[PDB]
């Protein structure tokens, strides 16, 4: 009964929400008893502005404080830690009728470093940052009541605030970045260089025209990873040339974490942002480029998605592939040739389906015409979650079906291919 | 109190916020308004007023009731370097007197000894949280009840509490 | 207290106990470690002084090395030896009452910056909504609540964090073989405010004299002893002078001079003779900085006592400093601490020893030569080598 | 797919612009904490300070750096170096209503200034600078388990809570 979290792997900071405070009225500012027809104020004046934040961590020699600080100014730009000069008060009017206690506690924002890999968070960080406060009210306890004794609890956290999930993706800083300070044209040819020894790493780049792209590798190996610099270009802009924010916040779009998976990005870039590259680590020595093509035929219907290319498609019988599944409403296409030689007329029985995860698929089928490289959109709302019906496709035929995750029951997404005759 | 269900050893306790202490009363003073106007009587928590008071015996002196104070609950010495201001705001009625009194509220730890399930020795800390004001509509040479003005046992204003910790050898 | 213990070369930088701080307002930044409360230990040379200087300018007696305290194994040794001898002064009453009163003699600090000690401006804050509109109902504080501008402080290098300092102890400037303790503003350290001083020391070497080695620990003394008058503002005159040594041995008739501090503060036979119990020499300066100091206690008893818009971290310190008075700090001297430690040391012109004998200089190791005990088998029979550096010495 | 046109109608030169009072950053909107009312209390934050000046965001140009930006800004506009010596503060009052808990966060608001250069009438670069002008709260009631907008939290770009403004002035060497 775990709740399946779609992220890609890397480094993540959560905003789990404001109003936290400790156990044990460990973080109690205070109570006041405010009679009938009396008012109570707790102010914090701020007269000295240092604070008390608090840090855990998993691992301190990878998410140390310093670390966690600094993802923390990567995420949501923080950089007031040890001192607020921000004020809170509290007023309670206690009703003419009956007395109020109100009880004033300080509070922390929950922000959770999390290094998310294959599915399971393998390193986790809790960073408390000094917020501005909580206010309970109560009725007057009747005197005396009675009072029960009570072991202290273990050391927590109390959540006073409303829900609360913001997660933003920041760049690795063990990883380089490459910038490609140039916009970037219709067609593109990125050398990477030989200074990242096969060490996986970021490109930073802008784009010339706003449109969809076709974005791979040589050979589309290995794949690569798209993100978003959040927020990016609303300040500072020169015409054609990229005006880097020192903005390291970034939204995942598409892209596939297996490094030997055949793959190539179909994603819609705007002239007006940035955005990020991730190739990961090759286990060769191999030059390799990143190339950037604007579409303009019939490949704009893949966006936004990675199109995953099935080579092991040889042979009749069962068939399936197993991929990093995307979050609920987001694209994964897959580009796949039928077995047999190719003469229009010779068919076999296609099956497509997904073991957990519901999604809505739409095949489109290859073929060359007068204009070129041409998608036939030939299937339409194929719901795949153990889907029952078959198609017969032409034999050494190349088909793409881009399925829309509607319901995520998995971390990976499993596409079967079943082939008779 | 005696005969506690705990096991042999030494505790640190809380009891809860909201003590005042016994003869304490009117020792901060009083605000005297009158018709229609509105008095607003408080306190900044900051150094004097803020030092703790101690109460030890022989097992448990000042330093031991600190830190064990300290290691299990709030941390006093660091909290009470940051100012914390309090106000309460009373309103007289027309054509009559109010009259408005301000004194400090503790939170109450203990330092205990249980042997054989009987609590044989207990020391006591007060640290200054904030303040409590008591008021009354008073006449021209009206009597005024004794239990508003005077305490004689230092209580809680508010449910008592009992958070127990054993504290380890 | 207790001299903070867990403190490494490598250990991080936390803002609270390892700092790296600006040098006064030059482009030059230093690494710092808390010891005590206001009081810290750079492990370099001093930044003030150029490390290679002419020959010309090269003092007699003196060593001279570029590359020493360089390294960080260099730096990691001297501040575990510079630990070592404050936690040995700091392990008796009178040295430990002596670190206090250091990390309570903060300089007096400046008052707001429209100019006065007296009180705050104060501010309102809150309302209560409403019927009633309750909006002069609300909260009162101080404005400012710590206009004080205090000047013991070091700035970290963005300028933006800042440390209270009393004392910062450096390596050996130029010279390693001569420690100095100097002050960070001259007008401050003469006005009686006082200012945030700075030690060169060297805890790696000493001489033997007359059949016993140098104690570190009462050469630190000393400089302690010294930092007092800056801190309290006291720094007579620099012509405030005594003659200390005729110089018999040139043809004319000239005479050697000390300064007043350096004599109060050295000890030994010498300050005898000017410290008489009728006062044979006196100067403006002992009845000015009693005036001084004293218009600065009226000061805080009058102003800053009396106002609850400072944190108790400034006018504790302040009623601890003012419980001392002037004569305290010119009557203290070496000899108090000789006899408290059990510590041999030159008693007779302990200044003007480069004149009477050729010091040679053995090396100091910790903890094995030197422990919170002193001097291993004592300052008699201590097992220490001729350091290297002999032959380096400047012979003018 | 919405775009940002930047041609202007304006001669060819260099420009000051005030972009208005009232713009709050992007994921810096609850980087100041929050306070949490319950059952009809009054939540009071705010922000004075005695403290000379809160840090100006520059976001320079190679044609138009922070000397050229701070100096054009301040001979048109408010001499902000100067001016943010002198104390400045805010507060906002909310009420929460009964058996009924409200959340409550603030985040500071900036005047934009603008240095374009415009060029054949379409603007060719832009630096921009903003300066801390006052405060600005968020708040909602909740429940227990509530999911709330995402949007209330997190701001992805940057806006103006107010209507936007171009006071504009040519920049002349003089
Ligand atoms: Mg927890
Ligand atoms: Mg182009
Ligand atoms: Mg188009
Ligand atoms: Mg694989
Ligand atoms: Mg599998
Ligand atoms: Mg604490
Ligand atoms: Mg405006």
């Amino acid at each position: 009964t775990q709740r399946v979290l779609p992220y890609s792997n890397g480094l993540y900071v959560i905003n789990k929400g404001d109003g936290y405070i400790r156990t044990n009225d460990k973080d109690l500012i205070g109570t006041l008893l405010i009679e009938a027809g009396s008012s109570g104020s707790i102010i914090q004046p701020r007269l000295r502005n240092t604070t008390r934040p608090l840090f855990t961590t998993s691992n301190d020699t990878k998410f140390s404080q310093q670390y966690t600080e600094e993802r923390l100014k990567d995420a949501f730009n923080v950089q007031l830690f040890n001192t607020s000069t921000s004020l809170f008060k509290f007023v309670e009017e206690a009703p003419s009728d009956k007395n109020i206690c109100i009880k004033a506690y300080n509070t922390y924002e929950k922000y959770e470093l999390i290094d998310y890999q294959n599915g399971s968070i393998v390193n986790k960080a809790e960073y408390y940052l000094p917020s501005l406060g909580y206010c309970e009210v109560t009725n007057a306890p009747s005197p005396e009541s009675e009072v029960v004794k009570m072991q202290v609890a273990e050391d927590g956290f109390i959540q006073n605030g409303p829900e609360e999930e913001i997660v933003v993706g920041v760049i690795d800083p063990s990883e380089n970045i490459q910038e490609i300070n140039t916009a970037i044209s219709d067609n593109y040819t990125y050398n990477i260089p030989g200074i990242v020894n096969n060490n996986p790493f970021y490109i930073l780049f802008t784009v010339n025209t706003t449109g969809i792209y076709k974005i791979n590798a040589q050979n589309n190996l290995p794949s690569l990873k798209i993100y978003e610099a959040i927020g990016s270009g609303n300040r500072n802009f020169q015409s054609g040339n990229l005006c880097d924010d020192d903005i390291k916040a970034i939204n995942y779009i598409t892209g596939f974490d297996s490094p030997n998976a055949k793959s190539y990005l179909v994603v819609l870039l705007n002239k007006d942002k940035n955005y990020y590259i991730r190739v990961p680590q090759t286990s060769s020595n191999i030059e390799n480029q990143i190339q950037f093509k604007r579409e303009e035929g019939d490949l704009r219907n893949l966006m936004n998605s990675s199109v995953n290319i099935i080579d092991n498609l040889n042979s009749t019988g069962a068939h399936y592939y197993t991929r990093q599944s995307p979050d609920v409403h987001d694209y994964i296409s897959y580009e796949f040739t039928i077995p047999g030689n190719f003469n229009n007329k010779d068919t076999s029985n296609i099956r497509l389906y997904t073991s957990y995860n519901q999604g809505i698929g739409t095949l489109f089928r290859v073929t060359e015409t007068d204009a070129g490289y041409n998608l036939i959109n030939i299937q339409q709302n194929l719901h795949l979650l153990n889907n029952t019906n078959s198609i017969r496709l032409l034999n050494g035929a190349i088909y793409i079906l881009k399925v829309e995750v509607t319901e995520l029951n998995n971390y990976n997404i499993r596409l079967h291919i079943d082939i008779t005759n | 109190s005696d005969t506690i269900d705990l096991a042999d050893g030494n505790y640190v306790v809380r009891r809860g916020d909201g003590w005042i202490l016994s003869r304490q009363n009117q020792i901060l003073g009083g605000s005297v308004i009158s018709n229609g106007s509105t008095g607003i009587v408080g306190d900044l928590r900051v150094n004097d007023n803020a030092i703790p008071y101690y109460y030890p015996t022989p097992s448990f002196n000042e330093e031991y009731i600190k830190n064990n104070i300290q290691t299990v609950f709030t941390n006093f010495t660091e909290a009470n370097q940051i100012p914390i201001g309090f106000e309460f705001s009373k309103t007289a009625p027309s054509n009559k007197n109010l009259y408005m009194y301000l004194q400090y509220t503790y939170i109450r730890y203990e330092i205990i000894k249980v042997l054989q399930h009987e609590i044989i020795e207990r020391a006591v800390l007060y640290v200054p949280s904030l303040g409590y004001v008591k008021s009354i509509e008073f006449n021209p040479g009206e009597k005024i009840n004794k239990d508003f003005y005077f305490l004689t046992n230092d209580k809680c204003i508010l449910n008592e509490q009992f958070l127990y910790k054993k504290i380890l050898e | 207290m207790n001299i903070n213990d867990n403190l490494s070369i490598n250990s991080p930088v936390d803002n609270k106990n390892v700092v790296v701080v600006r040098a006064r307002k030059t482009d030059t930044v230093f690494k710092a470690f808390k010891v005590a409360p206001n009081i810290w230990v750079a492990p370099e040379r001093y930044y003030g002084e150029s490390l290679s200087i002419d020959e010309e300018y090269k003092v007699d007696g003196g060593i001279y090395d570029s590359n020493f305290l360089s390294q960080d194994s260099e730096k990691d040794k001297f501040l575990q030896a510079i630990i070592t001898l404050l936690k040995r002064i700091n392990s008796t009453n009178a040295g430990e009452k002596l670190l206090s009163l250091i990390s309570t003699a903060i300089p007096f600090p400046y008052g707001y910056i429209g100019g006065g000690y007296y009180a705050p401006n104060m501010i309102t804050f809150g309302s209560a909504p409403k019927k009633k509109l309750n909006s002069l109902i609300s909260s009162t504080i101080p404005f400012p609540y710590a206009g004080y501008r205090e000047t013991n402080y070091l700035s970290s290098e963005d300028n933006k964090s800042f440390y209270a300092s009393n004392i910062v102890i450096f390596g050996p400037g130029a010279n390693i073989v001569e420690n100095n303790t100097v002050f960070y503003k001259k007008e401050d350290a003469e006005n009686g405010m006082g200012t945030m001083t700075e030690i060169w020391f060297q805890p790696f070497l000493t001489y033997k004299y007359d059949e016993f080695y140098i104690d570190p620990a009462i050469e630190l003394i000393k400089c302690l002893i010294k930092s007092l008058y800056f801190l309290y503002g006291i720094k007579p005159s620099d012509d405030l002078v005594i003659p200390y040594r005729l110089r018999s041995e040139l043809e004319n008739i000239e005479y050697s001079q000390l300064n007043i501090v350096d004599l109060l503060v050295s000890g030994g036979i010498d300050p005898k003779f000017i410290n008489t119990d009728p006062y044979w020499f006196t100067d403006n300066y002992f009845s000015n900085a009693k005036k001084v100091f004293e218009d600065h206690r009226n000061i805080y008893e009058t102003e800053i006592e009396g106002n609850n818009a400072i944190g108790n971290d400034i006018k504790l310190r302040l009623k601890q400093k003012f419980r001392i008075n002037i004569n305290d700090i010119w009557e203290l001297n070496l000899n108090y601490f000789s006899k408290e430690f059990s510590i041999m040391m030159p008693d007779r012109f302990n200044n003007a020893l480069k004149h009477f004998y050729r010091k040679q200089y053995y090396k100091i190791d910790y903890p094995e030569n030197y422990s919170i005990n002193g001097f291993v088998n004592g300052q008699i029979n201590a097992q220490l080598s001729l350091s290297d550096r002999n032959q380096d010495i400047i012979n003018k």
